[PDB]
Formats: C-alpha cells, structure tokens, sequence
RNA sequence: GCUCGUAGUUGAGCAUGGAAUAAUAGAAUAGGACGUUCUAUUUUGUUGGUUUCUAUAGGGACGGUCGGGGGCAUCAGUAUUCAAUUGUCAGAGGUGAAAUUCUUGGAUUUAUUGAAGACUAACUACUGCGAAAGCAUUUGCCAAGGACGUUUUCAUUAAUCAAGAACGAA
C-alpha cells in the first residue's frame, strides 16, 4: 500500500511539473511571438535566456506577464513561387520550433527551479542541513570544460580531494599547489 | 518442471470433480498436458478441451490431493509452452 | 439432424441457464470421438448450424 | 557552460549534497553517462569557486541516523534494541570522526555532542 | 570482530554443516604464503582460524609446502610451521609437487572433498579451481584481515540438490508392415 | 554469555491369443547360366491405410524486495487454579502395586457464571529474523534492519583488543 501511495503521489508531481513547464513554454513563445512582429526579425537567443531568467526572478502571474510585457519594451529591446513560398512557411516554422526548443533548453536550465516552483505549489495546496564553508578558491590551472572532460582516475592522478581538504594547513596545501601547478607535469597530464 | 510456462486457463466452476478453465491462452493444449500453477507445481492434468471456437473451455484432470473445491474463482493454471499446439491446424486446410 | 435428450446429473439453480449452454454449443465446435467410436480419437471442429431447446423439465433433469 | 556552475553554486547554497547535485544535474540534463558528472568532478569545481563541505556527506548521514534513533529512544524508553543500534552509530561516527580529523578534513577541536 | 560479517560466516558454515557434515573440530589446512605472511606480519594464525570459524581448529601442512618453506630458507616460517600438527602426503620427496598442486591432490579426490578439509591459502587461482570443487571453504589474510571466502556455486547446488532429495528420501522415501497382398510387385 | 570499545601490536479407436498353410523380405549351406548371377533346402522376421486436420575489511547513498526482529497501544482465543449455582450419586486421584489426600456437610463427572496469574494448539521449523538473550491472535503507531543490484569526497577509514560501558543472566 505504501509503495502504491508513493508511485501516485511520484505521477501527480510529475502532471504537475508537465502542467507547469507547457505553460511557461507557451506563454514564453507568445511574447517571444509578440516581440519578434514587433521587431521585425530574428532574436537572439541571449535576450531569450534574460527573459527566462526574468520570469525565474519573479513569480508569474498577470501583474508578472505585464511586467514581461514591459521588459519586452524595455531598454534592452531598444539596444537589440508558390513551392518557394511554401518552403519559406516552413522555413519559418522550422526557425519558430528552434526557438522553442531554444526556450525548452532555458526551462531545462531551470528545470529544478520548476521542481522548487511545483514544491511551493504543493506546499501552498497542503496548506540536519548539509552546510559549505567559503574557502580560498584554486582552479588548479583546469577550467570547468576540461574537468568533466577528463576521467574521474586521471583526475585523482592529477590531485587527490584530500590533498585540498578544507582544514589543511596553509603550508601543506601551499606546497601541493606549487607542485601541481608546475607547467611540465600539466602538460604531460594534458598529453596524459 | 519446465524453466517457461505460460498462462493457460481461469477457473470457472467445479464439475464432477474436474476443474472446468475458460482458455485464456489463444493456442490449444496437448492432450493430457500437465498443468502447473506460478509455483511451477502440477495440479493435474488436460482432461477435456470443449467449446466453440470463440471461447473455448478445458476441464482438467486433478490429482492426489488436489480438490477442484479448493479453488476460487480468478485462479490462473499454467502450461508448458511445448504443450501448445496452434489452431490452424484442427481448422481444414484451403 | 437429431433429436436428443440430455440427464443432467443435478437440478440447475437457474433453468434458463440450460438454453443458453445450449445457444453457446451453437457453431464451430471442438469435439473428440467418444471411447466407444471406432473412429481414432483426435480433436476435430464440427459444425452445430442450428439447435432449439424443445423442453426441459428441471424435476425429472 | 557558465551556467552549470551557477547551478552548482546556487545548488550548493541551499544545502544539497554533491551526489544530491550529481544526480539532480543527470537528471536535469538528460546525461547519457554517469561518467561525465559525479561527486568528485562536483568537488573540484566546489573549490574551484571557493565551497567546500563543513562535514563530509557519510558523517552528516550518520549523524541524522543518530538523531532519528535518539528521537525514537525518547518517545519509546523502553527499547533495547533502539539503544544497541544507537551505540552502534556512535561508534561508527566516532571512528569516521577520528579518521577525518586525521586526514584533516574535519577541523582537530571536532567533538560528536550526544 | 564486526557482528555482520560473523553472522555471514556463521551462515555459511551452516551450510557447510547441514550439506557437506562438517564438524567440530574444523579441519584446516595452511599454505606456505600464508605462513610467511603470518611471520613478517605477526599476525597469530590458530587465533585467527578460531575466530573465523567460530570453533575449534586443527591445523594441517604437508610435505611439499613445508618442503619448498626449507627452500626459502626462514626460520621463524619454519618454526610456524612444526609448530602445527603434522598430516602427511604420498609424494616424492626428490621431486615433491608445488604446493597449490599437492593441496589439490590432498583435497580433491574424484571432484569432491572427501576429507572434509578447510582451505586458507594465499594463492588465488588455487582458490579459483578450488571454487569449481564443492563444499571447500576457503580463506585468506588480506591486509592483516583474515577473510572467509563467500559460498560458491557449486556448493549451492549441491545443498539444493540435497534439500531436494531430503524430500523424498529417508522417512519420506515411499519405498508395422503392410500385407504382402496390400503391395504386390508387377508379374 | 553477546556487542561496542581504551592502552599496546600488525597492515597502511475399430473382436484376443495359439496351431497349420499361403505370400513377402533378409541371412546362411549346396548347386546350376555366363568372379558375376539365379535356384533348391534351413533359419529369421511381417500380415495395408482414411472416414475429411483426410487417406579485501569498515562506513555512506539510491533502487526494487524481505523477515515468528524490537518497543508502545489495541482486539480476541486457549488451557489451568479458585469461588458461586444446577443435575446426579460412592467413589475420585495416583502408582509397578499402594499410600499421603478429597469425599452423603456430595468428592470425581456434566452445565453456567465470575476472578486470578499466565500462554498463542496444528500449521512449525537444527536451514527464517535477531549481536546474544530470544521471537507466530487481530489491528494501528514509532524507529531500526538483513540479503541483491548500481555505485561511492570512499583507507593515517581496518584487524587484534587489557580497562571501561550497553543488553542479558544473576
Ligand atoms: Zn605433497
């Protein structure tokens, strides 16, 4: 019983999340709809990944949608035969699906900010802590791109997680960097 | 036992001792074909295959120790897949 | 064609019942010989075209 | 794929795990391999933005498995078996306590309060 | 000793007891690996077999393992080993066999173990075709940790193959031609 | 008794069977016609189909499972002992046989009711669960777990463990 209780309540979160992402996507291409006849071409994809983030900022609502309806006049708007007809509409509507698969890649950004939304939302209906420490901050000479790029081994081989634990001496972590951070052995990891 | 059985009948009603099954296995049963339950034990054996061909019945032959009023309504017995045999082949030929 | 009796070897709780076994043994049928036929006893499909429930007596079966 | 990080950042702030993150980001982005984000790859870029874990994640597990057991020894005082299992976990944290004192990853002033 | 990893080995030594008659006390025999790693690591090995088994322990070596023990020289793994009572093996003694082999030919008779011996060697493809033999437990010091090696297939076949036959055995045991005038040939 | 754990140490279906005869096929011995082959006696078998289907340890996380595991309420049932009302009448109990006892003031047996301290018949268990002690009436609540699979910030995390501590016994 309670296995089936938890496979209901798993389905109803997850219509609701369904609900939730159709609606940001279809009023998300509307404005973008609306901004784009307004303008006149093209948009680009950075003044989609604003709005979206604008309407992650703030709850959406009427007083939100005309709020967006704002911000799509705002400055940052103002700063931005027959057969061949046929294939220019679909062109078109090729270019429109791209935008919103464009718009669907932002919500997926946002996609646990969608969960969060649909937990305040069940919440609103009903109705320890793992904790980090700021710490100095050493790239180790690898960007994010070339760390999940390379092998979980290779990067132990490169530096171990105790190496820079988070209450280690200054010296000993000093020390460690200096060796790490010599070019010869990065680039022989690189070729590695 | 067989590895593979398959779903071969639902229990109807007793008759005479013998279990009566609405076929709920589109092929047809070989003739004293032992019949087993999902614990892979035999219940007995195909005494009768009966009914048209829309809905065909079977009436299985119980054994020692297997009472026919022991079973309830929605009780699935089960066959060995070689003891299948296809329709087409009772039906004549064009 | 035949006309048949059959002896039920209890008495039906419903009596309609019986006519309606006999409307759902009307068709394509599979049968086996009986023991006594000296036919080989292999399952066939004969055909029942038309049958009628002439009368039942649930007392005598 | 500046972004990723402002998840990891943001995601980290809230107080989730980095296996938590892990999987959320696999199943967020539809990652096809397990091998392209894990724990470990999560830590790196954690301190590369200057985070790190206060406790380590099997400590702070042991620690809420001590808390529940302590909760229900409360309400039933009359459970043995709560108290062995009870003194089973609080071996446990001390032994992991002692080893990451050890590898300085818990800081040496690090007492279990029962 | 942790209570999770006894209860398994308890287990399976109940299984090793219902199936294949083990008793106490168990019967081990030791390999020379082994004896040297409980020599450089001082690890006390009676000591460790009674806590692995949970009982008594009778520890065995043969001739050959002991033999190439002399071969390498060292005393205190000498020592180790005349301490431990001593079963003999009808080998050669100018040319005696290796001593994953000799081990073999002492506990695999005609693919079963007939002596009911216990196992605890170093060596592992020894313990591989050890596995392929029924009802060897098997045991090695890993790491100054002595390890009993989990129960293997062929052991659980032979238990479910016993179990099976306990079912009906013991108190349950009930105790052509056509006619020559149908085919004629032609005048 | 069990577990944790300090000092120290180590590593890190159609009527059955027998006898004789006939027919058919094979194998032997011996012979003809020109090594081939057929031709006389012995021996070995056999006696057509279809009725239309036709003929490494110690921890953590996640997933799906699982248990007479624990505690707290709750609901029944079973058998004893005691007591109170009937009916009946000379024994009941026990033993190798007796005996101590209860008994016309009615013992024992039968029926009904009440109280008390207990247990959960068969299924059923040397292999299930639990660290041990121990654990099967029904329904709820609480926390904990084993095995399997996928794995882990995963070894100065482990193993032996005097002291000491929790449970049990007492
Ligand atoms: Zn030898």
């Amino acid at each position: 019983e309670k296995r089936k209780i938890k496979e209901q309540i798993k389905a109803e979160k997850e219509t609701a999340l369904q609900k939730k992402k159709t609606k940001k996507l279809n009023k998300l291409t509307d404005i973008l709809e609306q901004l784009t006849k307004e303008y006149g071409a093209e948009i680009n994809a950075d003044m989609v990944k604003k709005i979206t983030d604008t309407l992650l900022k703030n709850d959406f609502k009427e007083e939100e949608w005309d709020n967006v309806v704002a911000e799509l006049f705002n400055e940052e708007f103002y700063q931005q035969r027959k057969k061949s007809k046929k294939e220019e509409k679909l062109q078109k509507k090729k270019e429109k699906r791209k935008v919103n698969e464009l718009v669907e890649n932002a919500l997926e950004q946002n996609k646990l900010a969608l969960i969060e939304e649909v937990e305040k939302e069940e919440e609103e209906r009903k109705s320890l802590k793992f904790r980090y420490r700021e710490v100095s901050p050493e790239s180790f000479g690898l960007t994010a791109r070339e760390i999940f790029a390379a092998d979980d081994t290779d990067l132990n081989e490169f530096i171990g997680l105790k190496k820079f634990a988070p209450y280690r001496s200054k010296e000993l972590r000093a020390k460690d960097k200096r060796k790490v951070m010599k070019a010869r052995r990065l680039r022989e990891w690189r070729k590695k | 036992p067989p590895d593979t059985v398959l779903e071969m009948g639902a229990f109807l009603h007793p008759c005479e001792g013998d279990i009566v099954c609405r076929s709920i296995n589109t092929k047809i049963p070989y003739f004293n074909a032992p019949i087993y339950l999902e614990n892979k034990t035999q219940v007995g054996k195909v005494d009768e295959i009966l009914g048209p061909l829309n809905e065909v019945f079977f009436t299985i032959k119980c054994g020692d120790g297997v009472q026919a009023t022991s079973f309830k309504e929605g009780d699935k017995f089960y066959i060995a897949a070689d003891k299948l045999l296809p329709i087409e082949r009772f039906l004549p030929k064009p | 064609e035949y006309v048949c009796i059959v002896r039920l070897h209890d008495a039906l709780k419903d009596e309609k019942d019986l006519g309606r076994s006999l409307e759902n043994l009307t068709g394509a049928l599979f049968q086996r010989p009986p023991l006594i036929s000296a036919v080989k006893r292999q399952l066939r499909v004969r055909t029942i075209y038309e049958s009628n429930l002439i009368e039942f007596d649930n007392k005598r079966n | 794929s500046e972004s990723v990080i402002e998840q990891i950042v943001k995601y980290a702030r809230k107080g989730l795990t980095p296996s938590q993150i892990g999987v959320l980001l696999r199943d967020a982005h539809g990652v096809t391999q397990a091998r392209v984000i894990t724990g470990n790859k999560i830590m790196r870029i954690l301190k590369s933005n200057g985070l790190a874990p206060e406790i380590p994640e099997d400590l702070y597990y042991l620690i809420k498995k001590a808390v529940s057991v302590r909760k229900h020894l409360e309400r039933n005082r009359k459970d043995k078996d709560a108290k062995f299992r009870l003194i089973l976990i609080e071996s446990r944290i001390h032994r992991l306590a002692r080893y990451y004192r050890t590898v300085a990853v818990l800081p040496p002033n690090w007492k279990y309060e029962s | 000793m942790r209570q999770k990893r006894a209860k398994s080995y308890r287990k399976q030594l109940l299984v090793y007891s219902h199936t294949f008659k083990f008793r106490e006390p168990y019967q081990v025999l030791v390999d020379n690996q082994l004896v040297l790693e409980c020599n450089n690591s001082n690890f006390n090995l009676p000591s460790g077999l009674k806590r692995t088994l949970q009982a008594d322990v009778k520890v065995m070596i043969t001739q050959c393992c002991i033999q190439a023990l002399y071969e390498t020289r060292n005393d205190g793994a000498i020592n180790l080993a005349k301490q431990f009572e001593r079963r003999r093996c009808n080998h050669s003694f100018k040319d005696p066999k290796s001593p994953a082999e000799c081990i073999e030919s002492v506990v695999n008779i005609s693919g079963a173990n007939k002596h009911r011996y216990v196992v605890a060697s170093q060596d592992i493809d020894l313990r591989r075709k050890l596995r392929t033999v029924p009802g060897v437990p098997l045991i090695h010091l890993t790491r100054s940790v002595m390890v009993m090696e989990p129960l293997s297939t062929a052991s659980a076949k032979a238990s479910k193959i016993t179990e099976e036959q306990k079912l009906y055995k013991g108190l349950n045991d009930p105790n052509k031609a056509p006619n020559p005038l149908s085919v004629k040939k032609k005048k």
